[PDB]
């Protein structure tokens, strides 16, 4: 299946980007999405997942009043922002799939409270990365 | 929750079975009735591979050496007939709640 | 366009799931249960079709659940027996017997105390040496004690089994294949529903199905993977095949107090010449059964390989013989001589009898008979085997079958393999183009 | 690995409402009378589910013998009596919860019930008949 | 018949449930351990008898078998048309397309009960 | 110091009576299927659990629950539910009494009525059913042409 | 108190324990405060033989 | 041990090495501090001197 994880790049501290993720060969309006992190020499890091229907999101526990993710279902096209950047914020940036098919939301009658499922992953992409520089 | 893998690395050799760890820190039993326990594999300059899904059950498309075992108080893996194609990093991932945690690293190679 | 919704009520829908079932019409049954109908209840309908997975209804477990709690309901206002591992001093007898069941009685006199603190007495009776062990002239105790003690049956209500229906509750029920050429598994396609069950008989036997139900078309076999032999074999017949077992005897029991309330049934002495109690089929019609069985035995096989019959494996004497429970008591008769047979008038069965029975696998119980005075015959039926397959063959000779399984659930799978608990939701709910008049 | 997505109302949210606003979410609480389920210990299970069920049956036979069976809230024909409360209106429908309420008229139920029924079958379903003919 | 209309489509069995409803509007007329089992029978077949009747006298509609309700259908749920429904589709494969969404379905005919038709009845009620 | 006062029609407080007045203390006859004890019962209620008593109870209150259940639906299965009395379609026979309604209604009490009509029973509920079956859906069926 | 009585019933009675215990003290390589503690005692008792 | 038809006795073997007396241990001034906690709750509501 295709999917590609453009975008590297340099930069200073204090800035304001936008990057891209094209897919292919799903049904992109069933899917989950996430963004993975991993550092120069090191492991893996979570960041951020987006809902299916594109109305839920959560973060990790650094960039929360940082970033902003959305997703285009016509173009079947992902959209990341990454803003009030650090240099020490350098890593591979990855654009990678749910395994799993999630289905329709579930409405409880006590209370309502519209419940989501998530769980980990398949597939992952070739990956890019921006070092946040100084000079 | 936190999550640590157990042992660090191996240098291992041909006709030996295989068994490597990943210890919890909660019990992780889903209301839909299992644990969520994924392995996945990379190899160097190179994306993740999947593994095994569903604590106990190899990933379509993949030779037999490949299971999976435990239970939610600790993990292990089940790997026979090591081969030189079997090295890289090897991580245990917690996709129970959020935040997820990540397995360290387990060097794999040969023996000089 | 302007499109609303209506709610529609009583919609024929089929949801897959078990709930509990519920009685219908002596140990086994009641005296007391709801009655039957005499009115049979069944629709076929068409063009649905559906999978019927055998091994996996939980109907069996119910079953087997059920039967195992109405027989220890059975033995609870029963007698203790503790006071009987005292030593046992025995000899033997040689008077009026054939030379074919020599040593077989022992002759045993013990001390066993009376309703008195104060007072024992003398006690000796006639026991078969199979139930006794010894412990070391030469004295003996009983297999039991140092395992499960024992009790004394309540000798007043039967053993004959008696036709069960099962039914459902109200809002349920229970679907019905009608393929007379059906599988193990695989989709049904013509569907029959009823409410209640057939009659059923809960017969315990060890390597036969006696009384059992009867095929329609020819001899049909029964298992999910036959190349594994990890499971075993059902294989069912077409006709019954008559057989007669009897006890040639003069039984005799005597009485014996034991304390308050207390009276044991020991063995009173036998009048008469002593012969063998044993069994007798046909052989004509074995033989033609058989090569039926051998015929419809190589479409699934090999059809040039060779067949061919054995004794068991060997081992436990629950698995070695056949048993049943005719006459209210339990009989072990060896069929070596059925199986003497290799492929490409009556026959003579010799039987053995214990007094100390020992149930199902749970060795925490132990159940005590008393003899029946007089002499009885039984007649039965035959209607299917349970086969295995054995393991090592270089490439289709020499096949080997034996019959096993000592376990009462696919007694019950032969049975209701027809059979699956279906829920009913009679609401739903689907959009049309009508509108709401206020 | 769940979210959290809630549009409907709580199960006796509008408790501390005033009683004209909290009107409006009765539906909840006859939603979840008889769920919960969606040896010593399935003796009380069933235990409890009787009891459920002998409630639900003892309101909807009290509802049944009124002329406002099936439906949700009515009218009727008693006129009221101020010898129970005396307040002008506003005060109840703007000021006021339902244990308040509550409290205030706890001693006068059996008597309304009482006269309802007795205008329910009264000048009803004799005279239903009366009309049924000329 | 009980239960006769199964292998046909829902436009062709649309006419006859009638007489399925006046057939399905029985079952208790025309009358130890076992009586344990009896007993918890019973206590199911009751539950179920009155989930079904709560839920028909919570909306408008527990009088007649059919009726009609102030809700637009929603394109979100199933997206076929009219004719390929009902004339090309059983009761079962319509059952698996709907549902995960029918508790948003009973809920919004919830408050379409509620909303509209008893403040409202009780705003008219004043002349 | 308990001092009695008003009143009220009360518990069978008419089966002695004339039926066209006795005919409308059927509220407070009619409420007490269910009840009659209408008080501390909660405790036995809770502790009776290891014995046959309590088992015993809860099959007399199961058995209860069920004759309300047998009565309200075969009122429902006609279409009477949720009313007191209905009038219907069904043409009285008169093979069954020819009295005039004047000794019926002014000189006949209920018991005496019960033991007159007490064999055709079945009958009426035949055709009661029949009525509430024939056009009351077929013509309906008929009026249901808009 | 329900379910640990529900737990005690088809346990094993241990009535022929009342007996009387012919003993003697422990010694064997013992710290002196726990001296006193630890006995060792003999009696009879039957078997499952009567 | 058995002692009865159907019934058995668990009775006790010996000891390797020593006998040594069983107990417990604790930290010690996060002690002081719980209790120093506690009278600072406790002047709350009686004589504070
Ligand atoms: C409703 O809802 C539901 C849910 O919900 C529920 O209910 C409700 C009531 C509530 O309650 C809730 O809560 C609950 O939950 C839903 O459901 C859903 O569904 C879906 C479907 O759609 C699903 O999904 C799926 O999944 C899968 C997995 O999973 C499965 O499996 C497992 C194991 O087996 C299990 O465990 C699970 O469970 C599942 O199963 C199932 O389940 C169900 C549920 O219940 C049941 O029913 C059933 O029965 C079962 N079954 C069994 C058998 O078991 C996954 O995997 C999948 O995915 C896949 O598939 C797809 C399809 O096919 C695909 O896609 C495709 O692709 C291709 C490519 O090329 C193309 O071509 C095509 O076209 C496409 N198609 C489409 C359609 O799209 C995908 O992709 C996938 O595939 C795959 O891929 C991969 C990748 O990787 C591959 O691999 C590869 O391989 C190679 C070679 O081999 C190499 O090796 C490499 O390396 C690798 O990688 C492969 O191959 C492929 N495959 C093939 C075959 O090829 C699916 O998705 C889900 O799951 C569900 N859910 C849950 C939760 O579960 C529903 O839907 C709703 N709705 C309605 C209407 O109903
Ligand atoms: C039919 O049906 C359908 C369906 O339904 C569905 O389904 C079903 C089954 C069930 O489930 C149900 O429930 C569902 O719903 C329907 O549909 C529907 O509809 C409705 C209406 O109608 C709707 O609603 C709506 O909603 C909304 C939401 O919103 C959100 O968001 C926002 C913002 O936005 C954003 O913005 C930004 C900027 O621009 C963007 O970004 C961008 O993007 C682009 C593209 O995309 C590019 O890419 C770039 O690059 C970037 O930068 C984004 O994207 C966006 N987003 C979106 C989504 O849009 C805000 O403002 C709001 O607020 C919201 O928010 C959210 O919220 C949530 C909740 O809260 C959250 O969550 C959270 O989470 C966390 C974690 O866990 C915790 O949990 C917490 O607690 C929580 O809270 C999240 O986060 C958030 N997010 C964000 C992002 O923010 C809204 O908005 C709207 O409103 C509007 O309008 C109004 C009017 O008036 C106004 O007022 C306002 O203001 C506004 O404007 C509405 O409400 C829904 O949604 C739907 N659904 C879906 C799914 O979608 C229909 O309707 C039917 N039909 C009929 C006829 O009815
Ligand atoms: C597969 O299915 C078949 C088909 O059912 C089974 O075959 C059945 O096998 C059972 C035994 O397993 C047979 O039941 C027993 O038959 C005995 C035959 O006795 C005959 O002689 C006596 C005189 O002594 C006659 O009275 C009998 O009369 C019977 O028949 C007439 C006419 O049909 C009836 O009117 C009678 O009522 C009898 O039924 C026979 O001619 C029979 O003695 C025995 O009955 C005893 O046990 C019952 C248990 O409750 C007592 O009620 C009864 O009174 C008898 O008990 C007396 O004797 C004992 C001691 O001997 C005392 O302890 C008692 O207090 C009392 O004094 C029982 O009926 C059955 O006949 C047979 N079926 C057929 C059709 O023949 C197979 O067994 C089954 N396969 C397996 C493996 O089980
Ligand atoms: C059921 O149990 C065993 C197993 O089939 C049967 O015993 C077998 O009886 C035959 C017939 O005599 C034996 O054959 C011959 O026996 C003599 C002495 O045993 C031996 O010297 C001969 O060489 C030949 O083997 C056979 O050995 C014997 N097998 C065993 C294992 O004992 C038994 O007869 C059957 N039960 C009844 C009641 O018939
Ligand atoms: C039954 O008990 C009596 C004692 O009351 C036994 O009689 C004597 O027992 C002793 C020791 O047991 C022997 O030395 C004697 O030879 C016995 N005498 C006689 C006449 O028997 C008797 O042995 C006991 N019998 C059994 C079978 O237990
Ligand atoms: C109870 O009885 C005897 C002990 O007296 C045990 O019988 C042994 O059985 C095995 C195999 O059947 C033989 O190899 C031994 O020689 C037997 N021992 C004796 C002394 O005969 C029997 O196993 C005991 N039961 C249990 C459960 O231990
Ligand atoms: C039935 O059992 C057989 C073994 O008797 C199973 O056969 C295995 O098949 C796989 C792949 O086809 C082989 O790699 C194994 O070596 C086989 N097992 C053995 C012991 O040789 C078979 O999978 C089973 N299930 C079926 C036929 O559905
Ligand atoms: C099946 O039965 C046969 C005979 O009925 C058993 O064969 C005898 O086995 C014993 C044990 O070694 C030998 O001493 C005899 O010589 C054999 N006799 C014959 C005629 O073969 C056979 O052992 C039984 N099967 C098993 C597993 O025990
Ligand atoms: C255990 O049994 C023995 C056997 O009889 C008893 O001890 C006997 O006591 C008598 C009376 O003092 C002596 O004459 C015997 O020499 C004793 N025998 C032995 C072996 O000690 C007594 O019932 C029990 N003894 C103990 C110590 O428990
Ligand atoms: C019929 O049963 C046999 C034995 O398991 C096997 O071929 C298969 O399970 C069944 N056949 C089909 C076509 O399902
Ligand atoms: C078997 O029993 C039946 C009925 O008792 C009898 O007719 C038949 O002759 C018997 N056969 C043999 C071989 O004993
Ligand atoms: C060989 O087996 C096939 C079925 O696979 C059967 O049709 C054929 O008759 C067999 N051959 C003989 C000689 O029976
Ligand atoms: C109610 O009416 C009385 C007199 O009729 C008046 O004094 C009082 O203020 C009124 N109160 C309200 C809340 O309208
Ligand atoms: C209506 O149904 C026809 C086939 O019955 C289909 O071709 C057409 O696309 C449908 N149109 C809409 C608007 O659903
Ligand atoms: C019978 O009852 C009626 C009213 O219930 C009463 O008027 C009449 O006096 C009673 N009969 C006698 C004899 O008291
Ligand atoms: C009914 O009243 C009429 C009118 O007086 C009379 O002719 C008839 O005999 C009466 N019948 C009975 C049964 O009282
Ligand atoms: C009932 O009362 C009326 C009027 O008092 C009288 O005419 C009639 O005869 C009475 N009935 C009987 C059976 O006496
Ligand atoms: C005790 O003294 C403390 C400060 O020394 C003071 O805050 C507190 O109010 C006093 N309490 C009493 C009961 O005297």
């Amino acid at each position: 299946v295709q999917l590609v994880e453009s975008g590297g790049g340099v930069v200073q501290p204090g800035k304001s980007v936008r990057l891209s993720c094209v897919v292919s060969d799903f049904p992109f309006s069933k899917y989950p999405m996430y963004w993975v992190r991993q550092a120069p020499g090191k492991g893996l890091e979570w960041v951020a997942a987006i809902s299916g229907d594109a109305w839920h999101v959560v973060y990790s526990n650094s960039v929360q009043g940082r970033f902003l993710v959305s997703r285009d279902n016509v173009k079947n096209t992902l959209y990341l922002e990454m803003n009030s950047l650090k240099i020490e914020d350098t890593a591979v940036y990855r654009c990678a799939r749910m395994f799993q098919e999630s289905g329709p939301p579930r409405l409880d009658r006590w209370s309502g409270r519209n419940y989501y499922y998530y769980s980990g992953m398949d597939v992952w992409g070739q990956g890019t990365t921006v070092t946040v520089s100084s000079a | 929750i936190v999550m640590t893998q157990t042992p660090l690395s191996l240098s291992v050799t041909p006709g030996q079975p295989a068994s490597i760890s990943c210890k919890s820190s909660e019990s992780l039993r889903q209301s839909n009735g299992k644990t969520s326990l994924y392995w996945y594999r990379q190899k160097p300059g190179q994306s993740p591979q999947l593994l095994v899904f569903e604590v106990s059950n190899r990933f379509s498309g993949v030779s037999d050496r490949f299971v999976g075992s435990g239970s939610g108080t600790d993990f292990t893996l089940r790997i026979s007939r090591v081969e030189a194609e079997d090295v890289g990093f090897y991580y245990c991932m917690q996709s129970k709640d959020f935040p997820l945690t990540f397995g360290g690293g387990t060097k794999v190679d040969l023996k000089r | 366009e302007n499109l609303w919704v209506t709610v529609y009520y009583g919609v024929p829908v089929w949801k897959d799931a078990e709930t509990t079932l519920f009685c219908a019409s002596n140990v086994w049954a009641t005296h007391a249960c709801v009655p039957t109908d005499p009115n049979p209840q069944e629709i076929h309908l068409e063009n649905v079709t559906e999978e019927f997975n055998m091994w996996k209804n939980n109907m069996v477990e119910q079953m087997h659940t059920d039967i195992i709690s109405l027989w220890d309901q059975s033995l609870k206002p029963c007698v203790k027996l503790t006071p009987l591992c005292v030593t046992l001093q025995c000899t033997n007898v040689t008077n009026n017997i054939t030379d074919d069941m020599r040593g077989e009685l022992k002759n045993c006199s013990f001390n066993m105390t009376t309703e008195l603190r104060d007072k024992k007495q003398k006690v000796y009776s006639l026991f078969y040496r199979l139930d006794v062990v010894q412990i070391n002239n030469k004295e003996y105790r009983l297999i039991n004690c140092n395992t499960s003690a024992i009790t004394q049956a309540c000798p007043k209500v039967s053993f004959e089994p008696i036709p069960i229906h099962y039914c459902a509750p109200a809002g349920f029920a229970i679907l019905k294949c009608k393929d007379k050429k059906f599988n193990g598994t695989g989709p049904c396609p013509s569907v029959s529903t009823v409410q209640c069950t057939h009659g059923i008989k809960p017969v315990v036997s060890t390597q036969l199905l006696l009384n059992g139900s009867l095929a329609e078309e020819e001899v049909m076999i029964r298992s999910e993977n036959i190349t594994n032999n990890a499971k075993n074999i059902l294989v069912q017949f077409n006709t019954p095949v008559q057989i007669n077992c009897t006890r040639p005897n003069n039984n005799t029991r005597k009485s014996i107090r034991i304390g308050p309330g207390q009276a044991f049934y020991a063995t009173g002495d036998i009048i008469g010449d002593i012969r063998q109690a044993h069994c007798t089929v046909s052989k004509a019609t074995w033989n033609e059964t058989l090569g039926k069985v051998v015929k419809q035995l190589r479409k699934h096989f090999g059809n040039n390989t060779i067949i061919r019959f054995a004794n068991s494996s060997g081992g436990d004497l629950e698995v070695t013989t056949h048993s049943f429970n005719c006459g209210g008591e339990f009989f072990y008769c060896n069929t070596s001589g059925l199986f003497n047979s290799t492929w490409i008038d009556s026959i003579t069965l010799p039987c053995r009898i214990k007094q100390i029975i020992n149930m199902w696998q749970r060795i925490g119980q132990a159940m005590y008979a008393p003899p029946i005075q007089g002499v009885i015959r039984c007649v039965s039926n035959i209607t299917g085997l349970i086969l295995t397959r054995d393991g090592g063959s270089t490439n289709s000779t020499t096949e080997t079958f034996r019959p096993g399984g000592g376990d009462m659930r696919d007694n019950w799978r032969s049975e209701l393999y027809k059979y699956k608990v279906v829920k009913i939701e009679p609401l739903g709910v689907a959009p049309t183009r009508a509108k709401r008049r206020v | 690995a769940v979210g959290i997505g809630a549009v409907f109302l709580g199960f006796l949210g509008a408790a501390g409402s005033t009683m004209g606003a909290a009107s409006m979410t009765l539906t909840v609480q006859a939603r979840n009378l008889l769920s919960g389920i969606v040896t010593v210990w399935g003796i009380k299970q069933l235990q409890a589910r009787v009891l459920a069920v002998e409630r639900y049956l003892r309101d909807q036979q009290l509802l049944g013998i009124w002329g406002c069976s099936g439906k949700l809230i009515c009218t009727t024909n008693v006129p009221w009596n101020s010898s129970w409360s005396n307040r002008n209106l506003s005060e109840i429908w703007d000021n006021m919860t339902w244990l308040q309420w509550d409290k205030e008229i706890s001693n006068y139920t059996q008597i309304i019930y009482g006269l309802l029924e007795e205008s329910q079958n009264q000048q009803e379903k004799n005279e239903q008949d009366l009309l049924a003919l000329d």
